[PDB]
């Protein structure tokens, strides 16, 4: 993973070396092409993983969500340099530098093949997160905002620190590889109940599991927009890409195990679908739609099945250019009228023409109309939650239903109707806004042609 | 639809005035106050205001309509409403 | 109170540069991260990667399955053997339990 | 309810005839019952009484909730007519204009012309707008919606831009 | 080399050297080349080894 | 939004065109592999196992 | 030709011979004139010029050959060198036997769009070959859940075994 961990470093010299108006134009070029090589890691086998050395590995799960990640970069850059041009240049340098040392956790994070590796760098990505969102939101709530989001993830992380070091005292490693053949059956006791609660609930936190994702929309709401991209796109897939690893070694007893997060995810999904239907914040009613879509990767990675394995991992894929597309339309309003308030300026249809198509391409995405991969990924879980329970059809069958009402909603409130009179600052869509909506739903609408490299290591 | 103009909408407003028997067709013209010259009544007024309505197929609200009490004022009402301008 | 500075105006990039395509204040520098941000990012990545990945070699050995496929049902039919069996692993191999 | 008995009694008489019209549909069947109509409440015209004339008020609305058409014709372009807002998604409002490219408003130099003037007029007359509307209000602020003529010469009625400039009803 | 365009060596050299490492870690990883039951053979006449 | 749309379209043709031309000059002139058995004695390259001329040169470069 | 008859077979083509029984000229008949004269001898040309471009520089791909290494069944306990190989193996004969079920569904689907509204009875040895081969399949690994491995399905298989084994001893 050198050839992609150095390079991501030499972006933090470059920055800072870069003459004092080049730093977005450089930064921006040569983070693409570190995510145009990225795709070397398409070199997957259908047997065995690609292991590159004794730290990391890559396989067909961790393959795309690297690529994520690095094509995150230079859409992060692009979507901050507007509301940080008065930035004093220094401060405008390290926060490009919370950027490049977030992906550099991040790509070590997918790769890393020992568990005890993967918790170090899984946590050190909140030190970054937590400084963008302190330092470069604009609201008072933003230093709240750091704690809920802060603690929230200790809660749990620190339970499965100790879960992960008593594992590796007993089964004698760490390295996920040699867990999958020295794998040990787990019996029931109350021992192992936390044991298996350890282990899980820190993932169940950063996804987050109806309940316990009130820091979400917190964050959300005071994040600035590029702390908002790669929190949604990237950072909630934490949780998923750690669940789908460490399931390995808690059976059989997530038979029973899940029940109760089954439920909340199930029951969760229906009520987080509906609290979208009445956000008055519009930064807010995406980030409850995003707890009603990682609702269902939870479910998957907990009914264990070839076919919700392959659902969850498009799901994160389709949700993280989905959710950031939808973040970063909202910003380019939010850039004009200042505030995030969704009945405050509508019909913006007749006001910018295209931008409004970038609106209704993004909600199509939303709601999963067949073919996107947002609708095979949902497709692929429903699949598999059928034949878990006949009854959960109906469950997914409601959420369907109000997965379109607040997708459409949120478009025909902001796009349609009548343009608020008073407000009278909607300039033209720049091209670096345009620019920026494309590169999300262009690569989004291209994997439909080719969806075998997002559906993970069970395809 | 052909357009509308100042001319053209004032015959017509006459010429539906002219047709009603409680007017006196040679004593009508565009400034005779319905009340003051021409003796109607305010019922007789809202039944002129919904053949205007009528003649020209739109709807005056009753807050504007009780305002329009000669032929010249439902002629600048029309064209304020139509964009003509002439 | 205090002595603060008043919240400035909003600066609309277009004021100053009617052809600005949102990146930077400066023309120049703005034309040249709009030209980086589209060829390295639709000529480039889009492109080329999208050619690479659709000539990505038998990802998976999907393809060499289905060629391994026809060759054991060809072998398996013409000489009467089953097309699957049930038994995974030669039962010869396992000793049960009792 | 800010409307006088006279105020309701006409409402009441048109929104009675509309209705009164839905049900006969043939013009001369509607000539016939307008005209029964309009004698009963010529019936009652002179009732100098207030308190019998506001019950007679009341069992007219009464009768005419029992006798509505449950789907009464209604203009095109009204409220709840098949073309109402039809058109607001080609209203564009001027302010849109000062966005325009300069290539855009090269096509039309004598629209911009023309344009340009209407600008420096609003802004020469604003000032003079605003002290009117403050000398003629009252301390305690207006109490009605109602707004001042202009009362000089080369004056503009206080707050008249975006009425004299507001979109044409069929724009495009 | 240009005054203006030093620092855009920076990242390709940093890819070039990553990918140089990368290869020399595979040199620390030959205990099973040409041993596992799966590809073991014989070599070439000419061949060294089956992969470097 | 004319302007993106026929920069976007200028970027996206730059390489895209070359691109087409020089895949379809590939695929005319130079063909796809036949499949063969493996002569006795013989050990392919890792890359020879794929048809594709665009294919063995991705596997042979990179992989 | 170019797949293999044997592993996709098609029973032999019957086509009935013309026979009009109306004066007036059939429109098929000049229209399929049209389609040869106008589209496929252009096509027919421009293919053989591609045709002989390849010929001219013709190469050669392989399937790859697997040798057969100790399956899971000889691999001693948490020895990962030998289970790595027998996994390996494990997970290779998993992916060409979802292939062999694709065959026989390939032959099934065939079969019933082939026979029209006889499909019922002339497709009665394809929904057989599926029927046993699903069997086959759905005992090796149905139910083995995501995390599947050679260990998993050798268990699966000791269970089955040990029940047929008990049934046998009732009888
Ligand atoms: C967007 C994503 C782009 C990603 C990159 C593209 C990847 C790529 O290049 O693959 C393209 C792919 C390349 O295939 P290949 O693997 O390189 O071919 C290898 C063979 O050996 C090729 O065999 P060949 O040598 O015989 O063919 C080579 C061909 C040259 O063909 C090409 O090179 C065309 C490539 C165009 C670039 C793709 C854009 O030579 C010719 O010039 C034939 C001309 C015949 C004219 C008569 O070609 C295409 O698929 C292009 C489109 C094909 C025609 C469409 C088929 C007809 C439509 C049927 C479906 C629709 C039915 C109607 C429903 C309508 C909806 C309601
Ligand atoms: C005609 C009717 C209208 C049909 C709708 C139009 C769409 C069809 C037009 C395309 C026709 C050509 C075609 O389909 O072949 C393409 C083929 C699919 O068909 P194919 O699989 O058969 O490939 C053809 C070539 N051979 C024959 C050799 C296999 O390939 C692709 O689809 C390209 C996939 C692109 C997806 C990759 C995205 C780029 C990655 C950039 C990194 C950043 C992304 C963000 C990170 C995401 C996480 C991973
Ligand atoms: C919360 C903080 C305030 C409360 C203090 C927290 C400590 C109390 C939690 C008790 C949990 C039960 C427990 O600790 O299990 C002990 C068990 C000991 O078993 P042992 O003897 O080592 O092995 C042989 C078995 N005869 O250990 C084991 O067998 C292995 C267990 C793995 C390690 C489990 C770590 C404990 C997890 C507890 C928290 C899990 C829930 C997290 C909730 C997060 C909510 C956001
Ligand atoms: C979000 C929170 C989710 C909470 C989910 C709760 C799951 C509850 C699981 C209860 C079953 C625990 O597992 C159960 O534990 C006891 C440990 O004493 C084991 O039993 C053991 O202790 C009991 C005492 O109670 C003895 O009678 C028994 O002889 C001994 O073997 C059982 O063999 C095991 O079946
Ligand atoms: C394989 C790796 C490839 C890496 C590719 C990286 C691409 C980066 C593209 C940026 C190119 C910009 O190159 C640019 O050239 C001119 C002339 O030297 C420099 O100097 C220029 O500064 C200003 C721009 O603000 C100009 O108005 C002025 O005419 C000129 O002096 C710029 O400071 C430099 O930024
Ligand atoms: C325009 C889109 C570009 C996408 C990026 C792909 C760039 C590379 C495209 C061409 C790759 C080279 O294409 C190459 O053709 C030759 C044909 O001789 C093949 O080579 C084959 O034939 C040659 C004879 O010429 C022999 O050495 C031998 O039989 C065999 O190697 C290669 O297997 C193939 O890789």
């Amino acid at each position: 993973m050198l050839k992609y961990i150095i390079p991501t470093i030499m972006l933090m010299p470059l920055t800072w070396l870069s003459k004092n108006n080049m730093i977005w134009v450089n930064s921006t070029a040569h983070s693409l092409l570190i995510s145009f090589t990225s795709l070397l890691l398409m070199n997957q086998f259908g047997d065995n993983s690609l292991n590159f050395s004794l730290l990391f590995f890559s396989d067909s799960l961790s393959t795309p969500l690297l690529i994520l990640t690095m094509w995150l970069l230079p859409l992060m850059l692009m979507a901050s340099q507007h509301h940080l041009s008065k930035e004093n240049l220094t401060r405008k340098k390290l926060f490009i530098t919370m950027l490049i040392s977030l992906q550099l956790f991040l790509i070590m994070t997918f790769t890393a093949m020992e568990l005890i590796l993967f918790y170090i760098l899984f946590e050190a990505t909140l030190v970054p997160t937590l400084i963008i969102i302190t330092r470069w939101g604009n609201q008072t709530e933003r230093l709240n905002a750091g704690l809920y989001f802060l603690f929230y993830t200790l809660a749990g992380s620190l339970p499965l620190l100790v879960a992960l070091i008593y594992i590796q005292n007993t089964v004698g490693s760490l390295n996920f590889l040699m867990l999958q053949y020295w794998v040990q059956p787990v019996h029931n006791s109350w021992s192992n109940v936390f044991m298996w609660l350890a282990c899980m609930m820190a993932f169940m936190v950063k996804m987050p599991l109806y309940g316990l994702h009130l820091w979400l929309p917190k964050a959300h709401v005071e994040a600035p927009i590029a702390g908002s991209m790669v929190l949604a796109a990237v950072l909630l897939k934490l949780g998923g890409y750690g669940m789908l690893r460490i399931t390995l070694i808690l059976n059989p007893m997530t038979d029973f195990m899940a029940y109760p997060f089954i439920m909340l995810s199930l029951w969760g999904m229906i009520m987080t679908s509906s609290i979208c239907l009445r956000q008055t914040d519009l930064k807010s009613l995406i980030a409850y739609s995003s707890v009603s879509h990682m609702a269902l990767v939870i479910v998957a990675i907990l009914i264990q099945t070839p076919w919700s394995y392959m659902g969850a991992t498009a799901l994160m894929i389709a949700h993280g250019l989905t959710s950031s597309m939808l973040f970063c339309l909202a910003n380019s309003n939010y850039e004009r009228i200042h505030s995030r308030t969704m009945i405050l300026a509508r019909g913006l249809q007749t006001l910018l023409p295209l931008m409004a198509t970038w609106w209704l391409l993004a909600s199509l995405t939303n709601l999963a109309l067949p073919p996107t991969i947002n609708l095979i990924g949902e497709l692929f879980v429903v699949m598999s939650t059928f034949s878990w329970s006949n009854i959960t059809i109906i469950l997914m069958g409601v959420n369907m239903v109000i997965t379109a009402l607040y997708s459409l909603y949120m478009l025909i409130m902001t796009q349609r109707g009548k343009y608020t009179y008073h407000i009278n600052n909607i300039s033209p869509s720049f091209t670096r806004e345009n620019a920026l909506m494309s590169l999300h739903i262009l690569p989004l609408l291209l994997l439909t042609l080719n969806p075998k490299i997002i559906l993970g290591p069970l395809y | 639809a052909p357009p509308l103009t100042l001319e053209g909408i004032k015959d017509r407003v006459l010429y539906v005035l002219k047709l009603y028997d409680k007017i006196d067709p040679e004593k009508l013209s565009v400034n005779s106050h319905f009340m003051k010259d021409l003796g109607l009544d305010s019922l007789d007024q809202v039944e002129i205001i919904m053949a205007m309505e009528d003649e020209f197929g739109f709807e005056i609200p009753d807050i504007d309509a009780e305002k329009l009490m000669c032929p010249q004022e439902i002629v600048d009402y029309i064209a304020d409403k139509k964009d003509v301008y002439e | 109170r205090w002595q603060e500075d008043p919240e400035p105006e909003d600066e609309n990039l277009y004021e100053k540069n009617p052809d600005s395509h949102g990146y930077d204040k400066d023309p120049a520098v703005d034309i040249w991260n709009m030209r980086v941000v589209f060829f390295f990012g639709f000529s480039i990545v889009l492109v080329l990667g999208s050619t690479f990945v659709a000539y990505l070699p038998d990802y998976r050995m999907q393809e060499w399955a289905r060629r391994e496929a026809e060759r054991l049902v060809k072998y398996r039919e013409a000489h009467g053997l089953p097309i699957m069996e049930s038994n995974c692993f030669d039962p010869s191999k396992i000793q049960l339990p009792e | 309810a800010y409307l006088t008995h006279q105020q309701k009694v006409l409402r009441l008489y048109k929104r009675a005839l509309r209705h009164l019209e839905s049900w006969c549909i043939h013009r001369d069947k509607y000539r016939y019952f307008a005209c029964l109509l309009r004698a009963r409440f010529d019936e009652h015209k002179n009732e100098k009484d207030m308190v019998k004339a506001t019950q007679l008020l009341r069992e007219a609305e009464e009768e005419f909730w029992h006798g509505q058409h449950p789907q009464p014709y209604i203009f095109p372009e009204s409220p709840g007519g098949t073309s109402y807002e039809r058109y607001e998604c080609y209203k564009v409002p001027e302010w849109c204009l000062d966005d325009w490219h300069p290539s855009e408003k090269a096509m039309y130099p004598d629209y911009f012309a023309k344009r340009e003037q209407w600008k420096k007029l609003r802004r020469e007359s604003w000032e003079r707008e605003v002290k009117q509307l403050q000398e003629e209000t009252p301390v305690g602020g207006p109490r009605t919606e109602a707004l001042p003529p202009a009362r000089k010469q080369g004056d503009l009625p206080p707050l008249w831009w975006h009425i004299v400039t507001r979109p044409r009803e069929r724009p495009m | 080399v240009v005054r203006d365009h030093w620092v855009h060596v920076l990242v390709p050299m940093g890819f070039v050297f990553g990918y140089y490492l990368d290869r020399k870690n595979d040199e620390k990883l030959t205990a099973f080349r040409n041993k596992s039951l799966l590809y073991k053979r014989e070599l070439k006449p000419n061949e060294e080894v089956t992969w470097k | 939004d004319k302007r993106f749309l026929k920069l976007l379209r200028f970027y996206i043709l730059l390489t895209g065109i070359p691109v087409a031309i020089g895949i379809t000059l590939i695929n005319v002139f130079i063909g796809e592999a036949e499949l063969a058995e493996i002569p006795e004695g013989y050990v392919p390259e890792h890359w020879e196992y794929f048809k594709h001329p665009i294919s063995r040169w991705i596997a042979r470069t990179f992989f | 030709d170019s797949w293999d008859k044997d592993v996709y077979p098609e029973p032999p083509r019957r086509t009935p011979a013309p026979s009009p029984q109306t004066s007036l000229p059939n429109p098929i008949t000049y229209l399929t004139k049209a389609f040869d004269l106008l589209v496929d001898r252009p096509v027919t040309l421009v293919r053989e010029f591609i045709e002989r471009q390849h010929a001219k520089n013709k190469y050669y791909y392989y399937h790859r050959e697997f040798r057969r290494v100790p399956d899971i069944t000889e691999c001693q306990e948490k020895d990962v060198l030998c289970m790595f190989e027998a996994e390996m193996q494990w997970r290779r004969d998993y992916k060409v036997d979802q292939e062999i079920v694709n065959i026989i569904q390939e032959r099934l689907k065939a079969c019933q769009q082939r026979e029209g509204e006889s499909h019922r009875q002339n497709c009665a040895k394809e929904l057989e070959q599926f029927t046993q081969v699903v069997k086959a399949y759905q005992d090796r690994y149905h139910d083995l859940g995501a995390h599947y491995s050679a260990r998993k399905c050798l268990a699966k298989q000791k269970q089955r075994m040990l029940a047929e084994r008990k049934a046998a001893k009732e009888a």
